[PDB]
């Protein structure tokens, strides 16, 4: 299985990303 | 001898026919 | 010419010889 | 060299389309073909270089078959070319004319709407046709493309041809261009207004206006795109194979009831 | 000393028996088209390349090539005589000296099962003398100064097939066996072939033995003429697939399941170097699973390389080191950096992966990937886009695949409908894109009609299953 | 060995000359080569239809050429007395033994099909064909064993 088994992603960018469009321009003005 | 190869040949083998029709149906009937 | 008329036999006593292979299972199964 | 052996070409020198020459051009054909041999070519290396001056000539007579708007000549011809520049002993010498000339064949391939005998045929130069082959790269990336929407480039690109003009391909694959596009979208889209197909599948508004106003159905012209729709029905039974059906499962038996 | 005797008793003993059977199982019944020592020489594709390679110098092999080369069995006193001479030809080797017939003996040994009064009834020992001499030569795999004897062996072999063209062909049927022997020996000989020029001779006689056949006999030897035809056609491949698509050579049927991938493999490379990408896909698959008994076998390397090579230029996307091997990890490296870039749309890193590795992706066989690949870099993405929304505009397209022009981005949806990629039509009243859904695959017929393929050879199964039974 | 096609063009270029050169390397195109002019078999029936062809009796023998491997064995069976000529005309080969099984059981079952039906007309023996079977009956009686020619009478019916 090593660490991931098989498959995933390799985006490399999505870390709380929705975070950080909740922190992009303050959630757009707070959409 | 050649053409006696040749119909003996020809004989066996049309009559190892009706020696596999005579058995299948002999087969068939033993089941009943 | 004449190896046509060998040829010929050739093929018959293939297809005797392969009927007389499957003339035994059912033979076989008969006597069962 | 039997008899013939001429002085390198006998009329190119001034304005190619001439039909003087080509007579005596096809009697030396004869007296390339009845010499020693064509098609083996095994020994005898002057008649291979002899082959390769027929050859050269025959080039020049393709030339003079589309100067004279010969296909099928031409198509023929080429084919013995192509035929030619592989021998049984590949012993001969590469002549610099096919360079420029080669490309037209692939060009005519294109033309030719066969993409299958593009493809197959491109395994003659594994790894040459990178670095060089700056005129033939043009007919090796029109099939790139062909497979881009870089259309308007295509017809952009249809004047940029490098070292020869040899428009005669470039006017083909310029027809079988609009014969595709147009015969390619007839029943995914609905209509098509003056706009809606002038710039997208014919120009920027050329001559050939009347030309795709009498090709085919929806014509155009008055300020819109009318007449001429295109559409289906799809009418279905779908009970019709029933009788086959039964002959299906009547076999199903068969095989269950013929003893082994 | 412990290393010699127990080779000199198992491989005496394995092809002794194997050589009474043969020949008893061919005479004895003449129904021997496929006996159980056919089973044998597929032990003999794994036995001899692992048993022994080198005619073992500590007097152990040597000795077995004379005593098997001197046979004349006129009947059974002189057979008996050949059972007694055994146990002298046997102890030559452990007590005094093995011969060194030190690859050399093999050419005047054709006329030595023809010395000392030989007569030959059994062809099929005459063929397995033959495919001896290749043991300690072929199967040693020098290739040096040594050439010209086992072709001037295959000539022997070609004169044997000969023999069985004219000397007593009287239904021995031997060449179901010899076929298979064409096939080993013509391996390896492909090889020396390989090594040197074009096999023009070989093409002429392997058309005409190609052509020998069917006429006379049809069993698992016109299959492999055929495959050992199109390997080497596929190597100078250039106009010749024409020819071996119109070489009606579908023939083949039985073929011990193995040779029958890989003839599905070189016909599916044919269909797939010529854009017909959608029927490469089922024959590579299918071909990649027909006979995957060991893991990473060579074959399966190159299936697999090219499988999803085909995938690609199709454009569905699997990851490709799902089957983690021994040699499938790291023999697909580049492979998998290749279609790391497809999922994304970066064709830089891309062209950059292609310049580093282009010498290996040269090495695969692999050529012609690149003339095509980048229009699938467009093309897989768009048919992503056509899963992804059912009703997409002809705006959005233009920023959702970085296509520049709305023109250029609404030209390559002019394609992929075509040849057929999505289901989904567009109208010039809205610019937008749309497809339907598919419901009717169980309401109507479709089920039907693959459920009687499946019924039929499944029932068949049965039928050739009971057709060979008991034997009293 | 990828002429084919291109051989074959300048084999039906259109001109009387070229027909003479078309008889002159059509012996010479003879290769064991029955595919590639699978695609091009109406072509040769060009050189076949060409009643001002003068060596059509040799085109016949490339008439036969192109079946011999795809298959076929009617279009060989039509062209053995009907096209002909040379082929028949060769005395020991691979090429023809099996056409010539071939003509011996078509005219053994046409005579099959002729001696069953003695009244009225019974669809009779063609005037091309029999042409090369009393040719091997004669070579059968010269080849000194008189033994299987009257076996080979006795097969066909007559």
């Amino acid at each position: 299985e090593d660490n991931w088994d098989d498959d995933n992603v390799e985006d490399d960018f999505s870390n709380q990303l929705r975070a950080e469009l909740e922190k992009h321009g303050y959630k757009m003005e707070t959409s | 001898d050649l053409y006696s190869r040749y119909k003996k040949l020809q004989q066996e083998l049309e009559f190892l026919e009706v020696q596999e029709e005579y058995i299948k149906d002999e087969q068939k009937n033993l089941k009943k | 010419l004449r190896q046509y008329y060998l040829s010929k036999i050739e093929e018959l006593q293939l297809i005797v010889n392969d009927k007389s292979q499957n003339l035994r299972r059912l033979q076989a199964q008969r006597n069962e | 060299a039997t008899g013939m052996y001429e002085q390198l070409k006998g009329e190119w020198n001034r304005k190619s389309p001439n039909l003087s020459k080509c007579g005596e051009e096809l009697g030396r054909l004869k007296l390339v073909l009845l010499e020693l041999n064509f098609l083996p070519t095994t020994g005898t290396k002057l008649t291979k270089q002899q082959l390769i001056l027929a050859r050269d000539i025959l080039e020049i007579g393709a030339q003079w078959s589309i100067l004279r708007k010969d296909i099928p000549s031409f198509e023929r011809y080429m084919a013995q070319l192509k035929c030619y520049y592989f021998d049984y002993k590949e012993q001969l010498p590469e002549s610099a004319y096919m360079h420029q000339l080669l490309g037209l064949n692939l060009l005519f391939l294109l033309s030719q709407n066969r993409v299958a005998e593009f493809h197959t045929e491109l395994e003659r130069l594994p790894a040459k046709d990178i670095q060089t082959n700056v005129y033939i790269k043009h007919p090796v990336s029109l099939e790139q493309y062909l497979m881009e929407g870089s259309y308007n480039k295509v017809f952009l690109a249809k004047g940029n041809i490098p070292a020869e003009s040899y428009t005669f391909f470039i006017d083909i694959l310029l027809d079988t261009i609009r014969d595709e596009i147009a015969g390619c979208i007839e029943k995914a889209y609905e209509k098509i207004l003056f706009t809606e197909a002038t710039r997208i599948l014919f120009f920027n508004t050329p001559k050939k206006m009347t030309d795709y106003a009498k090709k085919r159905g929806w014509v155009l012209g008055p300020n819109n795109y009318y007449s001429f729709a295109s559409q289906q029905q799809k009418p279905e039974d779908t009970t019709i194979p029933s009788t086959e059906l039964a002959k299906q499962v009547i076999e199903y038996a068969r095989q269950l009831e013929m003893i082994v | 000393p412990p290393p010699p005797p127990a080779p000199q008793d198992v491989e005496m003993k394995e092809e002794a028996a194997t050589g009474g059977g043969s020949t008893g199982e061919a005479d004895g019944k003449t129904a021997a088209a496929a006996a159980e020592h056919s089973q044998r020489e597929l032990d003999t594709v794994t036995l001899e390349d692992i048993k022994e390679h080198v005619k073992q110098l500590e007097k152990a092999v040597s000795g077995k090539e004379p005593r098997f080369v001197l046979r004349a069995l006129r009947m059974l006193p002189s057979t008996s005589r050949r059972l007694n001479h055994y146990v002298l030809y046997k102890a030559v080797q452990g007590f005094f000296t093995s011969n060194n017939a030190t690859r050399d003996f093999l050419l005047p040994f054709l006329e030595e099962p023809m010395d000392t009064e030989a007569d030959l009834q059994f062809r099929p020992r005459t063929g397995k003398a033959a495919s001896t001499p290749l043991l300690p030569e072929v199967e040693a795999y020098l290739q040096l100064l040594v050439v010209i004897f086992m072709m001037n062996s295959k000539r022997y072999k070609e004169a044997q097939k000969i023999s069985d063209d004219l000397m007593q062909k009287i239904s021995t049927q031997n060449r179901r066996a010899l076929d298979l022997v064409a096939a080993k020996c013509y391996y390896y000989h492909a090889r020396v072939y390989e090594f040197l020029d074009k096999l023009d001779v070989v093409r002429s006689f392997l058309h005409a033995r190609l052509r020998t056949a069917t006429l006379r006999h049809d069993a698992d030897g016109q299959a492999t003429l055929l495959n050992l035809l199109l390997r080497n056609y596929l190597h100078y491949s250039l106009y010749d697939q024409a020819e071996k698509l119109v070489s009606k050579s579908v023939f083949p049927e039985q073929a011990n399941n193995n040779e029958w991938a890989r003839y599905l493999y070189y016909t599916g490379r044919i269909k797939a170097i010529q854009l017909e990408y959608s029927e490469a896909r089922r024959t590579m698959t299918n071909a990649l699973r027909k006979a995957p008994q060991h893991t990473a076998v060579g074959f399966k390397q190159t299936v697999h390389k090219l499988l999803i090579v085909v995938e690609l230029l199709l454009g569905e996307i699997p990851d490709r080191l799902q089957f983690r091997q021994p040699s499938l990890k790291r023999s697909l490296m580049p492979y998998f950096l290749l279609t790391q870039a497809v999922r994304t749309g970066n064709l830089a890193k891309f062209n950059q992966v292609l310049d580093q590795f282009g010498e290996k992706f040269q090495a695969d066989g692999t050529y012609t990937l690149i003339i095509r690949l980048r229009h699938n870099v467009i093309k897989t993405g768009v048919r992503m886009i056509s899963l992804s929304y059912s009703r997409i505009s002809l705006a959005d397209i233009a920023q959702k695949l970085q296509l520049d022009s709305p023109e250029d981005a609404e030209f390559i949806v002019a394609k992929a409908i075509r040849d057929g990629v999505i289901e989904a039509s567009i109208n010039h009243e809205k610019g937008y894109v749309q497809s339907k859904e598919m419901i009717d695959i169980y309401s109507t017929r479709e089920p039907q009609l693959a459920f009687h393929q499946r019924i039929s050879f499944c029932l068949d199964i049965h039928n050739m299953s009971v057709k060979a039974m008991r034997f009293p | 060995i990828t002429s084919a096609a291109g051989i074959i063009s300048l084999l039906d270029e259109d001109e009387p000359q070229l027909k003479e050169f078309a008889l002159h390397k059509l012996n010479a195109v003879v290769n064991d080569f029955w595919a590639e002019i699978s695609e091009s078999v109406d072509k040769i029936e060009v050189l076949y239809e060409d009643e001002g062809f003068r060596s059509r009796q040799f085109a016949a023998l490339v008439a036969s050429k192109v079946f011999y491997h795809l298959g076929a064995f009617e279009e060989s069976l039509n062209y053995a007395l009907g096209a002909g000529d040379l082929f028949n005309v060769n005395d020991n080969s691979e090429y023809v033994e099996t056409i010539i099984a071939k003509c011996i059981d078509h005219y053994t079952k046409q005579c099959v099909e002729n001696a069953d039906l003695p009244e009225g007309e019974k669809k009779p023996i063609d005037q091309r064909l029999e042409g090369i079977v009393n040719k091997m009956f004669q070579r059968c009686l010269d080849d000194h064993k008189y033994k299987q020619a009257i076996g080979i009478a006795l097969e066909t019916r007559r």
